[PDB]
């Protein structure tokens, strides 16, 4: 697989003394990273999403105050010309 | 000035794992592989890249300033009398008239007078 | 670029003055790519100088290489090796006193093998010190991707 | 942006709250503080506090700390605490167990000044002892835990999700109001602050000409922060004998 | 002993990976 | 002759917040370059490819 | 100072805290010129202070 | 990464090289400083020094500015000099014209500390009446173009062309030499550093335990800055009357 040729490409680059378990050594890390990858993507969306419902809430709680605000001069007014 | 800048790019990282010259490299490596047909992310493709004897001054001349505060540790002969001036209020009377050393450096001074005055091995009247 | 190997030996270390060489060797231009300061064992002190297993005065140097703690540097410039040669200048601590009297051993050494530094001599030489020291900085991938060697270099790893 | 609090500013700006420290002991903080930073390993060391004892010999309080690190949503700081009781030799604050911090916590009054002691508590009649220092740690880490102050967006987090400075910190734009500050626990980015804290349990005054702003906790009183914004600095400071003001609803 | 050209290829990427930053480095002095 | 491709592939692709990953990398050198930050891996992060929310 | 009353016992000691502590200038006896005084317990903050014949509170 | 020099800090660095004021001056400055600042519109305003005069009233010396740019390849600090003799109330230190420059420097002794009275010089016999203002400022421009200590690198050029604050200096990688630091004048860049100085007309000791370092002036003995390391704090101070050291080769 991807993996042995990617190995085989570091323990020809990096030219270790014990190519094997350096090579094991690589594996190991890689198959870690390929978890902690898809670990951070979660991360990233889920503290986004967490982001944006917090600023969803913010807007709808002015949202609020505005139309009870203007209820309030609605019938302040309206009562001026009765 | 290029190879300067190549040369400082290649500066090896005690803290991360390589230099930044790798860091680009394992980067661009990536995204020659990675081939982002609609667009990618310089941030967050960087941060997947990232997440895939001490030497100490000697303590000789501080901790020779610090042993003059409190008690000496005994594992004791009496201290010798000596005469002296009032050192605390001659550092206040000077800070108040603007010379001399200051008022933390007249505590330290004070402590140093009595380590001298108070010595068995150096039978003193007086210091100043 | 050309990459060398350095070395500010214990006789240097301990007059306090590693500082001050490593600055003069950055107001050089060249650039430290790394420091370490370590404390060489024998054994590797002895494969480190391995080449020099039948040399009359091998012990006394080796003892003197773990009398204490060493700066291990690796420096680059454009035309590295033998400036950094021009820098530490000659080998005997009297013969550099009396030509270059601003040299760097002539500065810092005291003895034919006190003279607080020790240099690379050609590339192949300087490459192995420092895979000797930093096995971690990658050295020319390019050059070692021969595409006949690798399979050469598979059998070996098979 | 400063990168750690200074004794010396600290002490500068708290000294009318009446947080102050003897000149002996200034003298001997100066330098004790870098041996002791020193020959831990440690990146940060600083004055925390000061608790009044019975006999006259107040226990300094300093806390050092190495890298702190995201960790369950919380920036977690691995601090490491040392006590003293004349400024020049400090002493290690061991942690305590959680059964007995219940039982420490159960102790009350100013403390006795004798590191030896050991208090009794009774329970069903099985007697505990509970030695001084045990109470002293945790009186420092009920605080601790409380206050922890420092101004929002300071801090920032790393590509190793550390917690370092933020050396692009600009200040707090309002520094008046409890938006500006937060706890050091919280991560950045959170939106949390100590306006989510218990409403009533901080005063913040603000000098909008010189630029500083002291807030005060009112829960814990005692604690003391200050925030200087022509300068950019800050710090914090706890003196008192650390019992929690549980009245508080009956005093504001 | 097909993993050998494949592994030839990757070395042969990363060359190409190293002389690229070089050019991108030789662009950044000048800008 | 691979370097000529993968340049033209480079300022071909467009960042997400910008254009030709080639042209960002290349402003982030230079400004990396024009002053050499402190801990110049950890500011690539923290200070060029993003800003911290309390810079102004 | 002596006669006056002292707190009620708290939780974890018998003994009732005292109505004022010393304060020390110093962490050594030894040393000379030392100033000294007391602080109150049951109002938190009130000093008094002597060195010769020169006092405050 | 400090924004402006803390009159706190410096009086407590270099005080041990007996740069002092008085207790009063000391309360009177914290008063004043701010209030000085505020009042004429500018970013920094710093204790610059003190003069002893021969009446005791000495001459406190503040500096200010507002910002600093790129002129002619040298970095021009457009400063403002205010004096006081009580620490309370400054007043204006007016520029001097050229060709009283000369006259005011052939003026030695120490000052009078009357701001009123004028000294009298004779030439071809025409006689001059220069003001004791004149002679302070005149002082007070030779020793700040002579030494006006910052580190290396600590200032940076931004867009517009200007001198700011570089807000990521990391600090001086040997604080013991002279290489470190640089005069204020000279721009980011340059290369130009106190190394390419008179040699021997400064000297530097550094405790490199505690990672303080002080530069001392020789041809005007008097000027003392210090830099810190562990807190990157810097900052200068001058107090003496004002003379050059002209027998300096004979001293050394």
């Amino acid at each position: 697989g991807e993996a042995l040729a990617r190995g085989c490409a570091a323990a020809i680059s990096a030219q270790p003394n014990d190519p094997v378990e350096y090579l094991g050594l690589w594996l190991l890390k890689y198959v870690k990273n390929a978890e902690v990858e898809g670990n951070f993507y979660r991360e990233r969306q889920q503290d986004l999403q967490k982001k944006k419902d917090r600023l969803v809430k913010e807007a709808q709680s002015e949202q609020a105050a505005k139309s009870v605000a203007l209820t309030r001069k609605e019938a302040a007014d309206a009562l001026a010309l009765v | 000035s290029v190879a300067q800048a190549l040369a400082y790019l290649q500066v090896h990282s005690p803290q991360d794992g390589t230099s930044m010259y790798d860091h680009l490299v394992k980067l661009v490596s990536k995204v020659l592989e990675d081939q982002p047909k609609n667009a990618v992310d310089l941030l967050e493709t960087s941060l997947l890249v990232k997440k895939s004897i001490p030497v100490a001054p000697d303590a000789t001349q501080t901790q020779a300033a610090v042993s003059i505060f409190g008690d000496p540790e005994l594992p004791a002969d009496p201290p010798n009398e000596f005469e002296a001036e009032n050192m605390l209020g001659a550092a206040a009377v000077l800070d108040c008239l603007g010379v001399g050393l200051g008022r933390e450096l007249g505590v330290n001074i004070a402590l140093a007078a009595k380590r001298i005055g108070e010595d068995p091995k150096l039978a003193v009247r007086s210091v100043r | 670029l050309e990459k060398t190997f350095a070395l500010i030996k214990p006789d240097a270390v301990r007059a306090g003055k590693a500082q001050e060489i490593m600055q003069l060797i950055e107001l050089n231009g060249f650039t430290i790519i790394a420091k370490q300061k370590l404390q060489l064992t024998r054994a590797r002190a002895e494969e480190f100088y391995g080449e020099h297993k039948g040399k009359e005065f091998f012990p006394k140097l080796v003892n003197f290489m773990t009398s204490g703690p060493i700066w291990a540097l690796v420096l680059a410039k454009p035309g590295a090796i033998l400036a950094w040669r021009a820098l530490m200048g000659p080998t005997n601590v009297f013969k550099a006193r009396a030509e270059q009297p601003k040299c760097l051993r002539a500065l810092y050494g005291t003895d034919g093998t006190q003279n607080a530094t020790h240099g690379s001599d050609s590339p192949i030489s300087a490459a192995r010190e420092i895979k000797f020291f930093f096995p971690t900085l990658s050295g020319d991938p390019t050059i070692y991707a021969e595409p006949t060697a690798a399979a050469e270099y598979i059998t070996k790893r098979i | 942006v400063q990168l750690e609090p200074n004794i010396t500013l600290v002490l500068k700006h708290l000294a009318s709250c009446g947080a102050v420290v003897s000149a002996e002991q200034q003298a001997a903080l100066d330098h004790s503080i870098p041996i002791k930073r020193i020959e831990a390993g440690l990146r940060s060391l600083t004055l925390w506090g000061r608790l009044t004892t019975l006999n006259g010999k107040d226990y300094l309080v300093a806390e050092g700390y190495n890298v702190a690190s995201s960790k369950e949503g919380a920036a977690v700081y691995e601090t490491k605490y040392f006590y003293s009781q004349d400024g020049a030799r400090w002493s290690d604050l061991q942690p305590v167990d959680s059964e007995t911090a219940t039982r420490c916590a159960r102790i009350k009054g100013m403390l006795s000044g004798d590191p030896a002691k050991n208090y009794e508590l009774e329970e069903k009649p099985l007697v505990f002892q509970i030695p001084e220092l045990a109470v002293l740690r945790c009186r420092v880490d009920a605080i601790a835990t409380a206050t922890s102050v420092i101004p929002t967006d300071s801090t920032i987090l790393n590509a190793a999700s550390q917690v370092v400075p933020n050396r692009l910190f600009a200040g707090a734009a309002y520094p008046e109001k409890l938006e500006s500050y937060q706890h050091r626990f919280s991560l950045p980015g959170s939106g949390v602050t100590l306006s989510q804290d218990l409403r009533g349990t901080w005063a913040v005054q603000y000098d909008a000409f010189k630029g500083v702003a002291q807030v005060r906790s009112l829960l814990f009183p005692g604690y003391f922060f200050y925030y200087a914004a022509n300068e950019l600095t800050w710090g914090s400071l706890y003196v008192g004998d650390g019992l929690r003001n549980n009245d508080l609803i009956f005093m504001l | 002993p097909w993993l050998k050209e494949q592994a030839i290829g990757y070395l042969a990427r990363g060359v190409v990976a190293r002389r690229v930053v070089d050019k991108l480095v030789e662009d950044a002095a000048a800008a | 002759a691979d370097v000529g491709q993968a340049l033209a592939f480079l300022q071909q692709v467009k960042t997400t917040q910008g254009a030709s990953i080639y042209e960002g990398l290349k402003a982030a050198l230079a400004k990396v370059l024009e002053d050499r930050p402190v801990n110049a891996v950890e500011a690539l992060e923290t200070s060029v490819l993003s800003t911290p929310p309390a810079a102004n | 100072l002596d006669t006056d009353a002292p707190l009620p016992a708290a939780t974890g000691d018998k003994v009732p805290p005292p109505a004022w502590s010393p304060v020390f200038a110093s962490a050594s006896v030894t040393t000379r010129n030392q100033v000294a005084g007391v602080r109150s317990n049951r109002w938190p903050g009130a000093v008094c202070a002597c060195a010769g014949r020169h006092f405050t509170s």
